[PDB]
């Protein structure tokens, strides 16, 4: 098979050849911010940037077109039992799919709804950044991204925005619009996926405004002026209103 | 079993003469490189042997085959010395099957069911092609030595260019007749040998399968495979040593290893390399018996039927 | 053969639980460290197919 | 025990302990330590 | 020292791609050998950038290096453990001496036998029912229908039921439908079954 | 030489080469690959001005995906069969 | 890969080293584990720069009440099978060692 | 008598046995025209439909790579629209009907046939479900292998002619199309052009061919009962074994497949040997031997499955619609069933 020559397919082998050569684990990246103020990092050495209730905020039952959805399960187990159509046994019987197909989309929208952010730190140096959501279930995920792996999103959710010139704080600091940010790679469970979106709702509070757009842009922040206040307020496990 | 053969019709001399050589000549036109590849492989492993371990034991046909045709000479290298090769097989099968034929016309029984024993059978082939490998030597000499000459250095080759080339110059050089017949012994060993080791367990295996799963289209490839595996055991070590003669250079200085017969040499492969030595290229000789004898034994069975569905034998008789 | 346990059968403290887990990664980068990274693997299957017809857009 | 001679016939009483060509009893058939 | 062993200077040798680095011959037997340690620079970096701003690390940009194959299994030497194992009858003491090399080690052979281990339930129903023609020497044989009237009129009984099925009442039968249509046609001589029996022509008589 | 310390040319293996495996064509032809394999980037043509279509200057969001990979990739090269997306796509399949 | 500061690790452990916690940063963990593995290695004195094997999983240095300070190794162990458990004499976790006699001494 | 080894000829008595039936009787219809008529129509057609799909699917993978992809129903509409009157696709669709005409009268039409020779005498079960299903493995492992290098050559021919279309001018053949393509490589490079390390495409089109015929013969058999007894629809579980049938088949190939991108592909480490010196045959046994699956199987959709499945599971239904998986099933106690009819009744 190598024998047979295509042009293509030695620009293939040129190109993975000279990326493995050219381009290695270690990267150097420019894109630097250093905040103003002095950062006060809790007594675990982070510094809180994002809160909210998702699932508080969200809908969780009565929810469009998954109600729509759930609507039709009766007409066609209705259908089924008066076989008002006379039809064949097989073709009864295929009527019977749809309510165990029917409430998958909930099912999706309810697993999406725990990937809105309920907590966000960003950890000493301006590298790292944790994110800590949860199921509808009240089962609890926190994860470690690398700054440098968020991308911001357009208001209509249907591009990438400018990482530079991106204008979703307004003058206060608080979110204009619902954000959505693409993270490159997420570690979830021990498990690594590829282009995963996560979403900070308008409906909450923004700690440290400059921090969480640096975060957000992908910028590095400087956490040379810091300082760690000792407060043992937060317990294993707490309890919140996100359930 | 000594009434179960069905001998009711006899092909005539002339017709026994031509459609040998007919289907012989197809045949070592299609197997023709298998043995290419088999004497390369042989003359590349001489004086040193099997030296891998376990499942690698051996050398590889398909890598002995890339690497002929890697030389740039296509396919039609794969058929040089074919000239001598096909001139020296059809000598040798018009002299075999002449004699045989002549001999089993002599001794045969009266009745048609019955048939010489196998043990008769197989001392008449392998007393015809004894004589016929001893007739016709010169023509394997060439071409093994014509072969052999790719994988030996350029220094060392002979450089013929035909079968008469080839035994013009080996009379005239080497100096004498004589030097046409180096390695006859081998090859009528060689001979005889094969002669002797295929018409047995084919005929074995062919009736227990037939009294296992009774009649079956199967059992006669199946035998085939059988006859062709024992037949290339029985007979390879005698082909190396066969191989070995021919290429043997008549002067010492040019020659890797000299040898002085088919015992010295026999002695000096045991010697240099485990017995395992006799049995280089076996891949290649056994893909090689069992193509020739399936296409010749295919052929020959379809122009035989047609002949006696054209006399007149009833269904069973054929 | 080598065992799954990697010499810890038991979990039965944190401190377990991190040696084994610190093995078991340099094991798992022991045994990835020939094949290709993903970035390689992603684009090899992407642009894997050379079959075309026209050519010089 | 085939053409190479591992044990000691000096030490072993009687050499047909094992197959071999290569041993030979110290007391052969007919020789009689008497006092 | 001989060449013909050495893979490098023999190209006969066919190196195996799945043993490279594995060399059964160099085992301590105990394995007293350390071929494992900590690999860094593959996709976590050696140096320190915890808290360069300047730098961020990719793992996806893993260069590649040379395969690790899995460790071979220790392959057996036959003179050495002949030798090891081999103990002069009235002349050695029962005992077991203080060196732990005199443990009897385990070292994997020939690879030829396993082949027939792993056919051994093919060969092993051959030899049941093949070799030995269980049940009986029909069961396996192709079947064939009887001849015409063989072996006896009783049994066959070919030329009756030709009769019955062209009778009135054999043709009333295959009306009613009760009865399958005649399988079979009785020619000169012969007997045929018809193509869609799904039968075998009876063997003939020789 | 008989004796095998050392090795002799008498015992080489290696077949002489006449010409290009495949024809002098070939050969040019690899030896272009060899010269150029990176710096000659042949593409297919495709129109580059269609009314109803959009042109892609840029790499759209996971948002645009009409439907969600299941298995995935870890930055070592790994390949994960299993994940998050598998377990709840494996809920209604295992519920029947 | 999110490496924790190593400053931070020392700060909440302060009796360690610099050293060792980069290389826990190094090592694969999440910064929680990171700093929790720090801080067990540093109370128990255990050295992290061990590479575990299948005779003994970790090493520790510890000063007794005497004063002196003496080496702990965590040998490797079986559940309950020693047919299991790996009888071997190299830092290797493949077995390779296969021992007929179990007691070679009774 | 014509050469060293004889074929003797040796005549029997007679034997029978109490039952003429569910042993091996060749059908009527099995015949060399009748077989390869059929084998050859279906394979025909199945590739043709399989390479209709694949230049549709390519030519969109094409579009979408220099246009956004559609983003709602009359986007995907104006885009499936100007895909089909591109050049390259028209010129793909041509090109590559011409290779499923090829392949599939000389691949699987091959293999059709091949199977139908050895496996049409099988008969099954009167009111019942063929047992002994393992006489049927010999049949169908002969078969794949006979047929699986019938199809390497037109593939390198294939590969070949478009590799060519992607050099200079003064590089470039210049094939007029695929057949003349096929029609030339044979004389200006030589036939083993077509053969040299064929190892990949022998054993994907090997076991694609045996774990798809077999697999299917096997289940349209064994879960007949679904629609003998439980009155399912005998076409859907038809048409549901062949899709099982088809993704078996894809699964037990696509890891022997992806040797080329393994050996030719993935960057080599300088200063180093080759990992498999170059040999598919050595990468196929590592593969064998991984213990990881997913590190072969990544890529197992977007490269090989869509280009192999659909076409082998039209080939399945062709093949059951024409009638090479049809056995042939008389009952056992009925006249020609057996030669003891004093107890079937009794
Ligand atoms: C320890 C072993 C244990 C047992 C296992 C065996 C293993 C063996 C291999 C491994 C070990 C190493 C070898 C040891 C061998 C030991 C035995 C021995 O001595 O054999 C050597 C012996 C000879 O080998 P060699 O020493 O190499 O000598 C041969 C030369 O290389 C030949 O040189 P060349 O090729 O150059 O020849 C050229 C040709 C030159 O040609 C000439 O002869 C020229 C002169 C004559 C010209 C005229 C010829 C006729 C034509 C004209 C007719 C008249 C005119 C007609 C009309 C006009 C038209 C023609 O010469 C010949 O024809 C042949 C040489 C003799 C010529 C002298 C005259 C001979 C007259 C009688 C024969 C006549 C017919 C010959 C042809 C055959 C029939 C067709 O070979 C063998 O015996 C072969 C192997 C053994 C075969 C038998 C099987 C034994 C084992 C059975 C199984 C046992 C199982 C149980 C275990 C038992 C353990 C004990
Ligand atoms: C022509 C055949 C035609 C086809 C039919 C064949 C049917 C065969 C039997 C089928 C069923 C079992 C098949 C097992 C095959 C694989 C065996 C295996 O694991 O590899 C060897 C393997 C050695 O390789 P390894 O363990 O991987 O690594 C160590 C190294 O090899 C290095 O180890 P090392 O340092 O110890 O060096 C010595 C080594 C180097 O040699 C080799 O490895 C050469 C290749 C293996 C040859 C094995 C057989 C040798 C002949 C044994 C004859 C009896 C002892 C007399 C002295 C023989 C001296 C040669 O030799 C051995 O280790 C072989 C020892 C064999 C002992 C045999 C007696 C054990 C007691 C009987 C138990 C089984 C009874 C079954 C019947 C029950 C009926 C109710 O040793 C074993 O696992 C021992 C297995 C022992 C039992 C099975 C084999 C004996 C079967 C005897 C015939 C039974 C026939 C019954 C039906 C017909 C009745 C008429
Ligand atoms: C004997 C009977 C014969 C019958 C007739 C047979 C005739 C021949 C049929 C030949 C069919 C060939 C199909 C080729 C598809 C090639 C796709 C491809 O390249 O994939 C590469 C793709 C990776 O591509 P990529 O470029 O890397 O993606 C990166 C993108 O960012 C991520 O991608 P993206 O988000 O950008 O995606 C863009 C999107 C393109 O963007 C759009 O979606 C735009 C179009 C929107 C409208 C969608 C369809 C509307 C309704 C019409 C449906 C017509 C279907 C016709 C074909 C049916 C058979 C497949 O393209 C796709 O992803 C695929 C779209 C294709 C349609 C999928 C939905 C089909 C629903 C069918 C419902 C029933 C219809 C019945 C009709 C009546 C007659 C039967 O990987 C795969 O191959 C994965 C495919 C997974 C499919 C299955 C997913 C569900 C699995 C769960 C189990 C379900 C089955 C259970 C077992 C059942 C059997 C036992
Ligand atoms: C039965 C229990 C009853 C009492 C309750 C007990 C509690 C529950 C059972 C215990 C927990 C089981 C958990 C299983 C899921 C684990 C996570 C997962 O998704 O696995 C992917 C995971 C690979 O993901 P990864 O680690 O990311 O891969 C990275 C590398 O590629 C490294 O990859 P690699 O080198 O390991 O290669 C992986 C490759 C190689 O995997 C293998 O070859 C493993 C063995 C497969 C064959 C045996 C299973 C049965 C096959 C079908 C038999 C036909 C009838 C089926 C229905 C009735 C019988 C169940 O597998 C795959 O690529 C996919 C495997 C199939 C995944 C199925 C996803 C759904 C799992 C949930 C249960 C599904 C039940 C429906 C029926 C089963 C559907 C598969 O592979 C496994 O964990 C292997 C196991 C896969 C499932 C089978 C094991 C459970 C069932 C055992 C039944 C044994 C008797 C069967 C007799 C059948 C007679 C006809
Ligand atoms: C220490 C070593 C000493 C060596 C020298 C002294 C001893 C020599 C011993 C020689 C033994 C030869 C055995 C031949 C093979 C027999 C095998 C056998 O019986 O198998 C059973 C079978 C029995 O066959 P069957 O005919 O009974 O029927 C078989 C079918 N059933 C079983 C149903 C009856 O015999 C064969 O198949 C034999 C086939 C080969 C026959 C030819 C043998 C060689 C003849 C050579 C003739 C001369 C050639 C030219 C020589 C020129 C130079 C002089
Ligand atoms: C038992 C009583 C008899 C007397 C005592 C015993 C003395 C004789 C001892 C002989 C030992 C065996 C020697 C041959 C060993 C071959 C090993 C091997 O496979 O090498 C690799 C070779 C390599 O062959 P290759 O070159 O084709 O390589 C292909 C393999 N790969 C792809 C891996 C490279 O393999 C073979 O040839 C396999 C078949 C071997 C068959 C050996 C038959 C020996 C028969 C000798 C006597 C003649 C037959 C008599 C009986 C039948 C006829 C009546
Ligand atoms: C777990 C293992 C066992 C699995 C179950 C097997 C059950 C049957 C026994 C077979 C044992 C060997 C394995 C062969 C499998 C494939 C062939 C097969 O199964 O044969 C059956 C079939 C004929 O059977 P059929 O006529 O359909 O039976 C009903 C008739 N009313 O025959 C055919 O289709 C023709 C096949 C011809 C070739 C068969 C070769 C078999 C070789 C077996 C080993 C022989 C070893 C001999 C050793 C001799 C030592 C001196
Ligand atoms: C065959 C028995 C021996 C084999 C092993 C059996 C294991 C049993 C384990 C329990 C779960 C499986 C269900 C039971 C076995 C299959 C159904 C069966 O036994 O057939 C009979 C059943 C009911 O028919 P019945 O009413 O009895 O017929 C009277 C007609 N007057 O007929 C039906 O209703 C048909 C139901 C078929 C279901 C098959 C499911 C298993 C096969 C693999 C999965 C197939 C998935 C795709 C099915 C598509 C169907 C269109």
């Amino acid at each position: 098979l190598n024998h047979v020559q295509n042009m293509l397919e030695e620009n293939l082998k040129y190109d993975a050849q000279k990326y493995n050569d050219e381009v290695a684990v270690i990267q150097k990246t420019s894109r630097i911010y250093k905040p103003t103020y002095t950062i006060e990092f809790n007594r675990e050495g982070e510094v809180l940037v994002y809160s909210a209730d998702p699932i508080k905020n969200s809908v969780v039952y009565f929810k469009y077109p998954y109600v729509l959805y759930e609507a039709a399960i009766p007409l066609f187990i209705w259908a089924w039992i008066y076989n008002p159509l006379e039809l064949s046994k097989n073709a009864v019987n295929s009527l019977l799919i749809y309510p165990n197909i029917a409430w998958i989309p909930r099912m999706w929208y309810w697993r999406s709804l725990q990937y809105k952010i309920q907590k966000m730190y960003l950890l000493r140096g301006g590298k790292v950044a944790k994110i800590e959501t949860q199921s509808l279930a009240g089962d609890r995920f926190t994860s470690w991204v690398e700054t440098y792996q968020f991308h911001p999103l357009t208001q209509d959710q249907k591009n990438f925005d400018n990482q530079d010139n991106a204008e979703f704080l307004e003058d206060e600091g608080q979110l204009k619009y619902e954000l959505g940010v693409q993270l490159d790679n997420l570690q979830e469970m021990g498990t690594t996926s590829q282009d995963i979106v996560i979403n900070f709702m308008k409906e909450g509070t923004v700690h440290h405004p400059e921090l969480f757009e640096a975060i957000v842009k992908g910028y590095n922040i400087d956490t040379s002026d810091y300082v760690i206040n000792t407060a043992n307020n937060l317990r294993a496990r707490e309890g919140n209103h996100n359930h | 079993m000594n009434y179960s053969y069905k001998r009711y019709w006899e092909p005539s001399t002339a017709e026994v003469i031509g459609l040998s050589l007919s289907v012989n000549t197809i045949s070592a036109a299609l197997t023709y490189p298998i043995e290419f590849v088999k004497v390369r492989s042989q003359i590349r492993t001489e004086g040193v042997g099997i030296r891998s371990k376990n499942l690698y034991m051996g050398i590889n046909p398909n890598k002995v085959f890339r690497e002929i045709h890697a030389t740039g000479n296509g396919l039609r290298g794969f058929y040089q010395g074919f000239e001598s090769h096909l001139i020296g097989r059809l000598s040798y099968l018009f002299i075999r099957n002449l004699t045989y034929k002549i001999i089993y016309d002599r001794t045969k029984p009266v009745k048609a069911h019955n048939d010489l024993s196998h043990r008769e059978k197989g001392v008449i082939a392998g007393f015809a092609g004894g004589l016929a490998a001893f007739l016709t030597s010169p023509a394997d000499l060439v071409n093994t030595r014509t072969i052999a000459e790719g994988g030996k250095p350029k220094e060392w080759r002979w450089g013929y260019k035909g079968l008469m080339d080839g035994i013009n110059k080996i009379a005239a050089t080497e100096g004498g007749n004589a030097a046409l017949f180096r390695g006859s012994y081998a090859n009528v060993l060689r001979a005889v040998i094969l002669n002797i080791s295929l018409t047995g367990p084919f005929d074995y295996l062919n009736e227990k399968i037939w009294i296992t799963f009774g009649d079956m289209t199967w059992n006669k490839y199946a035998a085939l495979l059988w006859a062709s595996f024992w037949g290339s055991v029985a007979t390879l070590p005698f082909d190396n040593i066969r191989t070995r003669l021919y290429a043997q250079n008549a002067d010492p200085t040019k020659n890797r290893l000299t040898y002085s017969g088919w015992a010295d040499a026999a002695k000096k492969l045991i010697q240099h390399e485990g017995i395992s030595g006799f049995y280089v290229g076996f891949y290649a000789f056994y893909i090689r018996t069992f193509l020739y004898a399936w296409t010749t034994v295919f052929i020959t069975d379809k122009i035989t039927s047609d002949w006696k569905r054209k006399a007149g034998l009833k269904e069973w008789q054929i | 053969s080598t065992s799954t346990t990697l010499g810890l059968p038991r979990w039965y403290k944190r401190i377990s639980y991190y040696i084994f887990k610190i093995r078991y990664l340099q094991h798992t980068k022991s045994k990835m460290n020939g094949i290709p990274g993903s970035t390689v693997r992603l684009m090899l299957i992407n642009r894997h197919f050379v079959e075309y017809e026209v050519y010089e857009k | 025990c085939i053409y190479q001679a591992y044990q000691n016939p000096l030490r072993h009483i009687n050499t047909g302990h094992n197959p071999n060509n290569v041993y030979e009893d110290i007391v052969m058939l007919g020789d009689y330590p008497v006092q | 020292y001989d060449w013909r062993d050495d893979p490098k200077v023999n190209k006969d040798i066919e190196e195996d791609i799945r043993d490279r680095g594995w060399h059964p011959e160099t085992y301590d037997f105990p394995y007293t050998k350390k071929h494992d340690d900590w690999v860094f620079d593959v996709t976590m970096p050696s140096q320190n950038y915890q808290t360069d701003l300047t730098v961020n690390i990719h793992p996806e940009n893993k260069k590649m290096h040379v395969m690790k194959q899995v460790m071979r299994q220790s392959y057996w030497d036959a003179e050495h453990d002949m030798a090891h194992e081999y103990d002069y009858e009235s002349e050695d003491l029962d005992f077991q001496c203080e060196s732990f090399k005199s443990q009897h080690f385990r070292k994997k052979g020939p690879i030829s036998q396993y082949l027939i281990l792993g056919l051994l339930p093919i060969l092993y129903f051959g030899t049941e029912f093949f070799y030995n023609h269980y049940p009986d020497e029909d069961y396996w044989r192709v079947a064939h229908p009887p001849p015409l009237d063989y072996p006896d009129t009783d049994d066959t009984d070919d030329t009756e039921t030709f009769k019955d099925y062209k009778s009135f009442t054999g043709r009333r039968m295959v009306d009613t439908g009760i009865v399958d249509p005649l399988w079979y046609d009785i020619r000169e001589g012969k007997k045929v079954y018809y193509d869609w029996a799904g039968v075998n022509q009876p063997m003939e008589d020789i | 030489q008989l004796d095998f310390s050392h090795f002799d040319k008498a015992f080489e293996n290696k077949y002489d080469i006449v010409a290009p495996e495949f024809g002098d064509l070939h050969q040019k032809r690899a030896e272009f690959i060899a010269k150029n394999q990176g710096t000659y980037r042949p593409v297919p043509l495709v129109p580059n001005n269609i009314k109803g279509l959009i042109p892609k200057t840029c790499r759209l969001p996971a948002t645009r995906n009409w439907y969600r990979r299941t298995s995935s990739f870890e930055r070592n090269g790994f390949f994960n069969i299993h994940t998050p997306v598998l377990n709840t796509k494996m809920i209604p399949w295992l519920l029947f | 890969y999110c490496q924790m500061d190593p400053e931070e690790i020392m700060r909440r452990v302060p009796g360690i080293t610099r050293k060792e916690a980069e290389f826990i940063t190094k090592l694969g963990l999440s910064p929680q584990e990171q700093v929790d593995f720090a801080y067990i290695a540093y109370n128990i004195g255990l050295d992290i720069f061990y590479f575990t094997n299948q005779m003994f999983v970790a090493r520790q240095v510890v000063t007794n009440s005497k004063g002196e300070k003496v080496e702990v190794l965590w040998n490797a162990q079986c559940y309950e099978d020693i047919a299991q458990l790996n009888v071997g004499f190299a830092p290797v976790l493949e077995s390779v060692d296969y021992h007929w006699e179990i007691f070679l001494w009774a | 008598m014509f050469f060293e080894l004889e074929d003797i000829k040796r005549r029997h008595s007679l034997y029978w046995d109490i039952y003429n039936v569910q042993g091996w009787v060749r059908r009527p219809d099995s015949t060399l025209y009748n077989n390869v008529k059929r084998g050859v129509t279906a394979g025909v057609v199945a590739s043709l439909v399989q390479e209709n799909i694949t230049a549709l699917v390519e030519n969109c993978k094409l579009l979408a790579t220099k246009y956004e992809k559609p983003q709602n129903l009359r986007q995907a509409a104006t885009f499936m629209k100007e895909v089909f009157k591109l050049e390259n696709y028209r010129k793909a669709v041509w090109n590559r009907s011409q290779y499923a005409l090829c392949i599939g009268t000389f691949d699987i039409g091959a293999r059709l046939a091949t199977f139908r020779w050895l496996n049409n005498g099988w008969q099954r079960v009167f009111a019942g479900f063929e047992f002994n299903f393992v006489r049927k493995i010999p049949t169908t492992m002969l078969a794949a292998l006979f047929t699986a290098p019938f199809s390497v050559p037109f593939e390198l021919a294939r590969m070949a002619y478009y590799g060519d279309k992607t050099f200079p001018k003064e590089l470039q053949r210049g094939y007029s199309s695929y057949l003349s393509a096929l029609a030339r490589i044979p004389f200006e490079e030589g036939p083993y052009f077509l053969f040299k390390n064929s190892f990949p495409l022998i054993i994907r089109n090997f076991f694609q061919t045996f774990t798809l015929f077999y697999t299917y013969d096997f289940l349209k058999d064994k879960a007949s009962f679904a629609w003998r007894v439980g009155e399912q629809n005998e076409y859907a579980c038809k048409m549901i074994i062949a899709g099982i049938s088809t993704y078996l088949a894809a699964v037990f190939s696509y890891p022997w497949m992806v040797t080329r991108e393994m050996v030719d592909f993935w960057p080599k480490v300088p200063g180093a040997p080759c990992t498999f010196n170059g040999n598919y045959r050595k990468a196929a046994v590592w593969i064998w031997y991984h213990e990881f699956s997913g590190n072969y199987f990544a890529g197992f959709f977007t490269k090989y499955f869509w280009k192999a499945s659909p076409g082998m599971f039209l080939t399945l239904m062709l093949a059951d619609k024409v009638g090479l998986f049809d056995q042939t099933t008389v009952d056992n106690f009925g006249g020609a069933g057996n030669n003891s009819w004093e107890d079937t009744f009794v």
